[PDB]
């Protein structure tokens, strides 16, 4: 494996319009955002009223 | 319930916060809060004590 | 001022007091010359208020100094303890001066032995262009990753052993022991 | 941030060799050793334009004097 | 009590051992032999190399707008370590001013550069090309744009010799639309103990004359294995009509003793790795400011310098 | 930043990483006679628990004292004179004139001095002006095999 | 104050200690190694109170046929030949 | 008065003391001050 | 004070003009001592079984379901486990003092005086033998508070093992040195070690000072507290 | 000694050495690399028929 | 209590296994008494 | 796993019979033993994780109910047939973000590795990018970043090029000074004021 050198510099100079470059950071923190999600959506709080 | 989910990092550009937004806490007073993951028992399992 | 440097005894922001109509002050609590990277103008609220939050930055300056904290990547915590001159620091026979000398004395009793093996893949992969690659339970009891960087550094050129002659800063002459050095990545701390 | 011109461990200034790097991985098809044609013989101020991490250019897209 | 009748100091016979060969000198690089010399002198030879010679090197940064984001302290270190192509010798050094400090400035002592850049967004883009240099105009602030502003006679003194940062390439900073950076740099005299930005030599080191000679020779794969153990050319194959293959030292300075031979374990009996104790040889790198000739001829007149200082205060008492 | 030697290290146990100390500074002359001459910091060698000294030196010391001491080693007159110099420094400390040396072990076909001479040499140095020479017989850590 | 005598200095100024101010090995060194090539040197060592300053201890200890003062001045002037020889050749090297 | 910046629509504001804070052009409501031109020196180490 | 001040200052020279530093080859055995601890190894690959069949009562040659059977039994008391692990460690122990007599003393790369961590080690400096030991040849049993690795409820010792595993790699023995490298499954039981070591790791000192006050040694030589009662002579 | 100990049953979930050290040494544990919280249940009916 | 500083450590082996060294700061900001007699007086007034 | 592999590629996606947060706790009898009983749970909120199940080479998951149960291989390797029922994906998976993310984690005394998370928790390094419009207290920022030379590769996947915490040092253990020990460092001056 050698250093993304030409991915990360026409990553920083343009940045990406598509989607979140690093999928297994938005993934380590699954946790908490899909919480409250399941708690808008999901039926959750009509559940609880 | 944010304006920031589904965000690509280059609008995340158009506004201030850095390329790979996180999200995951409530942002109080300004200062980033956050609730604990805590551990309980298993859930509706009968346990022996 | 924007940017202006500021000291401990020193103002920062000027409100009067309307019906008084006297002008207090705010000095600099900390006690190192800071300056000012900017400040900020708080709509206090939804908006027809009068700036009642002002939000200043201040940066402070902390190059490495005398009593300050570095460790590599494997727990090896050390402290600056003098910057010793340039010149007066032994070389190889290429030159270049140890950036970092840290003791032998720190290896036993700390089993860091891993750390030698970074230094060796550092001074492969730097020589060589590569980015080592270190993930845990890949080299096996067959072939140490020791013999594999040292195939990689022999290919470099470089000793085996990781080892290279070195001169001493103030007499000049060669040690009479080949001396250890590598690349190793050194983050510094922040509790000083 | 920026490249480190005048490296720690060597005496050499490199500043200057950054974007003269960069279109050399960019389009020379060559791999890191592409330095080699730069004139780095050590391993020392050889290790800085290797891993050099140049996050200003992600930075700069921060003007908020950005009139936009 | 005891002298051993050798230790004798004969600048006769000390002269007629000593012989110099440059083997290459440029701009920048240069290595050459030194013999018949011992470690004491080369290493003060190094010392004063590194270290103990002046150099114009800019330390005051007169700061007049700073918009950028590269904060201004390091904005002007960073300056501060740019090299700068400027006689050495024509100047005098920097009182530098105790209390009462303000006026303490002339033509013979410092030099001034200045530079001021606002990026403009540029009009004439097509699309979006994150370049950005096609995108704005000015966006890097490089070296060589630290215009040098004359001062008085300085003008006069360098016409034939128009002083300039040595590397006018070099990158200082990068900007974007609406920003702007405006400042001055003082430059004067400084030992590079002082600071390293005073260090002339960009890298500077001298090796022992390696020495390996085989005791036993080496006969077809063990001396084929020998020679590609250590770098090429260093070890020939002896074209040998007896036997079929030895191995010998081609040249010992190609030589890097990294010692890999000793780690064979049957090559241990063969070779013996010495180095030559007297004979030395010197690697010297400038940065942008004088020619290595020019260093190391310099190097050595400070020294006989402090030699005649030490010796001027010794006649005193 | 404050200074001391390794030697103390260990009577205060202190891990040198960034944990301060408190220094004080008696007033009077009494004060200062009584901590010069009771609690001075040489007259603290022997701790109370057992007769055990806990001053001395440290990883470094012990290891190039190793080293030199082993028989193995040799000197010029330039590196005997040089060493036993630099470990003198008497102006510092005052007290003392002039420098003694021994003569070398061996002389033919060279003049060497070992290290052992060497030791010998420093005891000599500090010789009290009429205080007979030391003798003693005492085992080492290093096992001898 | 460039180089100073120390008050530990012999009565017949055979044990003299000088003090040179501002100064480190690159000319200590290189001194002493000369000094020791006079045969009337019986001691000769240099060390540094510390570095933080730049002052060297010298030491210069001589039969009693001639004293210190003498013997670091033609030292010196020997070190200086020393460069005038290695200048000379070298300059002689290149055109 | 006083010269700001608008801190999204990136517009000089021109406020004055005791006034209602906020983007003359597009309403923001957070402005920070420009940098003046302002004499500091610094040591190059 | 002066001595310790000038051998400091002297041996301080002495590391100026020689050198001295912990290469690598310093740790790399050689391949004879290598394979002599190849060979032990693989002598006491079954080692731990031997132990477990012989506390237990049963042979070596013993039907694998009777075993079983007992081993279930055995551990789900705990005298039964302390007398089972106490035979472990003990059988390990015997291991590993064995093949660490055989290594260390010449198994190794260079002799006792060039060996830079050889020196650092024996000569009281930093470190001890089992450094050397552990980084050049095992790491032994993992004695955890005791006894060894805790059983779970299935009895086996990881998710790596089948249930009631008796190798001693799955009863807190794990062979590998830090030269080297270990195995995941090892890294565990040995994370498991250090972090028990660390949750393991002054009241008095205004008890045993109040009533102790003044004991002070009065000039008759009869040593009292000041309120002039007697606490001994001499 | 209680639940300050590593009880082997973590492998792959939490981390063995991700802890701090001091009094809440062993207390607080982070979740390993790749484990996930399964946050949206689904219907079962199919898991009786 | 007064004329008692407070400050981090590092070792030195240059100076002595007695004396500790100190920044010149500290020589400053510490003072203490001292009577003044006849052979004294030239050293406290240089100091003076 | 089958009904999985289905969804996930080509196959028409229903309501997932059998979905694959679902955890089989099959307890087999014994006595004096957990009261053994199947037990199925399909609650959220619960610790679940994945390997490869061996039969078909698929993607598997289970909670610390089965883990106590099931004979899980750590290495293609390890795997003893006709017991051995799964394989790890990777021993990586055993491991925390920041303590796999270092150089040969599996050689150092653990306690060394622990105090390495502990601090390097706590570095001067870049907290992000976006600074510009951080309203903190204290944030630490440190000029001049580089990645390391010597890495595991999960440090580049994670993106970890965006948050340099540290630089390469040239560095060369030797008793040389004399003022590095009790576990004391010196720093080159030369590379000090170049920017260190
Ligand atoms: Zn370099
Ligand atoms: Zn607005």
């Amino acid at each position: 494996m050698s250093f993304q050198t030409l991915e990360r510099e026409r990553t920083f100079k343009n940045p990406p319009k598509d989607g979140t470059s690093f999928p297994d950071l938005q993934k380590a923190v699954k946790p908490h955002v899909d919480s409250f999600n399941a708690l808008t959506n999901a039926g959750l709080l009509n559940y609880a009223v | 319930r944010c304006h920031l989910e589904g965000l690509s990092p280059a609008e995340l550009i158009a506004h201030k916060e850095e390329s790979e937004e996180m999200g995951g806490y409530f942002i109080v007073n300004g200062i980033e809060k956050l609730i604990r993951m805590l551990i309980l028992p298993k859930r509706n399992h009968p346990t022996a004590i | 001022f924007i940017g202006i440097k500021l000291e401990d005894g020193d103002p920062i922001v000027a409100y009067y007091d309307e019906s008084t109509g006297q002008n207090f002050i705010e000095t600099y609590h900390g006690t190192e010359p800071g300056f000012v990277d900017e400040v900020r103008l708080l709509g206090n609220d939804v908006g027809d208020s009068e700036c009642q939050q002002i939000h200043v930055k201040l940066r402070i300056t902390r190059s490495p100094i005398i009593g300050d904290k570095f460790s590599s990547r494997h727990g090896q915590k050390g402290i600056c303890s003098q910057k010793w001159p340039t010149v007066d620091m032994p070389f190889t026979e290429s030159g270049m001066q140890p950036d970092i000398i840290i003791n032998p004395h720190a290896f036993p009793s700390r089993m860091t032995i891993g750390m030698f093996i970074e230094s060796l893949a550092g001074k492969a992969g730097a020589c060589h262009g590569l980015a080592q690659d270190s993930t845990p339970f890949i080299y096996s009891e067959q072939q140490t990753a020791a013999d594999y960087f040292g195939e990689q550094l022999v290919k470099a050129g470089y000793n085996y052993h990781g080892n290279e002659p070195m001169y001493s800063g103030i007499t000049g002459q060669e040690m009479k022991a080949d001396i250890y050095i590598g690349v190793v990545y050194y983050q510094r701390l922040r509790h000083m | 941030m920026i490249i480190p011109i005048r490296c720690f461990s060597c005496g050499k200034v490199i500043g200057d060799k950054w974007d003269t790097y960069l279109t050399l991985l960019q389009e020379d098809n060559t791999e890191g050793e592409a330095l080699d044609k730069l004139g780095l013989q050590r391993y020392c101020c050889r290790r800085m334009i290797l891993t050099h991490v140049d996050l200003i250019e992600k930075l700069l897209c921060y003007n908020p004097l950005s009139k936009q | 009590y005891y002298f051993d009748e050798d230790n004798i100091w004969d600048l006769d016979k000390f002269k007629k051992n000593l012989k110099v060969s440059i083997t290459s000198l440029d701009q920048e690089t240069m290595v050459f032999e030194i013999s018949g010399i011992d470690a004491s002198i080369a290493n003060a030879f190094r010392r004063i190399l590194i270290a103990e010679i002046p150099t114009l090197a800019f330390e005051f940064v007169y700061i007049i707008n700073n918009t950028s984001i590269i904060q201004d302290e390091v904005l002007s270190h960073r300056i501060g370590l740019v090299p700068i192509s400027a006689d050495p010798d024509m100047f005098k050094w920097f009182q530098h001013p105790l209390p009462g400090q303000e006026a303490t400035h002339t033509d013979y002592d410092t030099v001034v550069f200045s530079l001021n850049k606002k990026c403009e967004f540029n009009k004439n883009a097509a699309t979006d090309e994150k370049d950005p240099k096609r995108l704005y105009v000015n966006s890097e602030v490089y070296s060589g744009d630290l215009i040098w502003k004359p001062q008085g006679r300085q003008e006069e003194r360098f016409a034939d010799n128009p002083i300039r940062v040595v590397n006018p390439d070099i990158v200082v900073a990068k900007l974007r639309p609406g920003q702007e950076i405006d400042l001055e740099a003082h430059a004067i005299l400084g030992i590079g103990q002082d600071h390293a930005k005073f260090s002339p030599v960009a890298t500077a080191s001298y090796r022992l004359l390696p020495t390996i000679h085989i005791l036993s020779p080496i006969e077809g794969e063990d001396a084929v294995k020998f020679q590609k153990c250590f770098p090429k050319g260093v070890i020939e194959l002896e074209e040998g009509p007896d036997g079929k293959k030895q191995a010998r030292v081609a040249d010992v300075r190609k030589d890097t003793v990294s010692r890999e031979c000793l780690r064979h374990p049957e090559f241990a009996d063969k070779v013996q790795l010495g180095r030559v104790r007297d004979h030395y040889l010197f690697s010297v790198e400038s940065t942008g400011i004088m020619k290595p000739d020019v260093l190391f001829i310099k190097s050595i007149a400070v020294l006989k310098s402090k030699c005649l200082a030490v010796k001027s205060s010794l006649q005193n008492i | 930043t404050i200074r001391m030697h390794y030697a103390n290290c260990n009577s205060y146990n202190a891990d040198f990483d960034g944990d301060e100390m408190n220094m004080h500074f008696p007033q009077s002359t009494n004060a200062r006679s009584e901590a010069q001459f009771i609690a001075n910091t040489d007259s603290q060698y022997l701790v109370p628990t057992s007769g055990d000294p806990l001053r001395g030196l440290i990883q470094d010391h012990v290891v190039m004292g190793v080293w030199l001491t082993c028989k193995d080693t040799f000197y010029t007159r330039d590196e005997y004179q040089q060493l036993l110099f630099q470990a003198l420094k008497p102006d510092e400390t005052g007290m003392y004139g002039r420098i003694k040396t021994l003569p070398p072990a061996i002389q033919r076909p060279g003049i060497y001095w070992t290290g052992k001479q060497i030791i010998s040499s420093v005891l000599l140095n500090l010789k009290p002006s009429d205080r007979p020479g030391l003798n003693l017989k005492s085992k080492a850590k290093v096992p001898g095999k | 104050e460039k180089i100073i005598i120390l008050p530990g200095h012999s009565a017949d100024l055979t044990s003299v200690t000088f003090q040179i101010q501002k100064e480190d090995h690159t000319l200590g060194n290189s001194l002493r190694y000369v000094i020791m090539k006079n045969p009337e040197v019986e001691f000769c060592g240099y060390s540094i109170p510390h570095p933080s300053e730049a002052k060297m201890n010298f030491r210069i200890q001589t039969a009693p046929s001639t004293t210190a003062v003498d013997v670091l001045r033609k030292g010196l002037d020997d070190l200086i030949d020393l460069c005038d020889a290695v200048t000379e050749k070298f300059t002689e090297q290149l055109p | 008065t006083m010269i700001y910046l608008c801190a999204d629509c990136g517009a000089r504001n021109t406020i004055q003391a005791k006034e209602v804070i906020r983007c003359r052009e597009c309403g923001h409501r957070v402005m920070y001050k420009m940098r003046t031109k302002r004499m500091v020196q610094f040591e190059a180490r | 004070g002066r001595l310790l001040s000038v051998l400091s200052r002297l041996f301080t020279a002495y590391a100026q003009m020689r050198g001295f530093t912990c290469r690598m080859d310093d740790l790399r055995l050689d391949e004879q001592g290598d394979n002599w601890r190849r060979q032990l190894l693989e002598n006491g690959k079954s080692f731990g079984l031997e132990a477990a069949s012989e506390y237990v009562g049963l042979s070596t040659d013993s039907p694998i379901a009777l075993l079983n059977a007992n081993l279930e039994e055995v551990y789900r008391d705990d005298e039964k486990l302390q007398g089972l692990d106490a035979a472990m460690k003990g059988k390990m122990n015997g291991l590993t003092s064995s093949i660490i007599n055989k290594c260390i003393p010449d198994g190794l790369l260079t002799k006792f005086p060039y060996n830079h961590m050889q020196t650092m080690t024996v000569s009281g400096a930093k470190g001890s033998n089992v450094n050397v030991s552990q980084i050049s040849c095992l790491l032994g049993q993992q004695e955890l508070e005791g006894r060894r690795v805790p059983l779970m409820v299935s009895g086996k010792s990881l998710p790596s093992f089948v249930p009631y595993e008796t190798s001693a790699k799955s009863g807190g023995f794990i062979a590998s040195r830090f030269l080297t490298g270990i195995a995941p499954q090892e890294y565990y039981f040995h994370c498991m070690a250090g972090r028990e070591g660390l949750i393991d790791t002054g009241y008095l000192q205004r008890c045993l000072m109040k009533h102790l006050e003044g004991l002070c040694v009065q000039y008759d030589h009869t040593v009292r507290d000041s309120d002039g009662s007697i606490v001994q002579f001499h | 000694t209680t639940v300050r100990k590593l009880l082997p049953e973590a492998w792959g979930f939490m981390c063995p050495v991700h802890t701090p050290d001091g009094s809440p040494c062993g207390l607080l544990n982070h979740l390993a690399r790749k484990c996930e919280i399964v946050t949206h249940p689904s219907d079962v009916s199919q898991i009786p028929s | 209590v007064n004329y008692a500083a407070r400050s981090v450590i590092s070792p030195d082996p240059n100076i002595e296994t007695n004396e500790i060294g100190v920044p010149p700061v500290f020589a400053t900001k510490l003072t203490y008494p001292e009577p003044v007699t006849l052979y004294n007086f030239n050293e406290m007034r240089n100091a003076v | 796993i089958e009904y999985a592999v289905k969804l996930r590629n080509g196959t028409a996606t229903e309501p997932a019979k059998v979905p694959l947060d679902l955890e089989i706790g099959y307890v087999p009898p014994s006595h004096n033993g957990q009261y053994p009983g199947l037990y199925l749970f399909s609650n959220p909120a619960r610790m679940v994780r994945p390997v490869k199940h061996i039969s078909t080479g698929e993607l598997d998951m289970l909670g610390p109910f089965e883990q106590v149960y099931m004979d899980i291989a750590c290495f293609p390797k390890e795997i003893v047939p006709k017991v051995s029922t799964h394989v790890e994906y990777s021993p990586t998976n055993v491991l925390s973000i920041v303590a796999n993310m270092t150089p040969f984690s599996d050689f150092n005394q653990s306690p060394r590795n622990m105090y390495q998370c502990q601090m390097g928790k706590q570095t001067m390094g870049t907290p992000g990018t976006a600074l510009r419009y951080r309203t903190d207290n204290k944030l630490y920022r440190l000029q001049t970043g580089q990645t390391p030379v010597v890495r595991p590769k999960l440090h580049n996947t994670y993106g970890l090029d965006h948050y340099p915490n540290g630089t390469n040092a040239v560095v060369a253990v030797i008793s040389y000074t004399g003022y590095d020990m009790e576990d004391a460092m010196i720093l080159n001056k030369s590379a000090h004021e170049r920017g260190f």
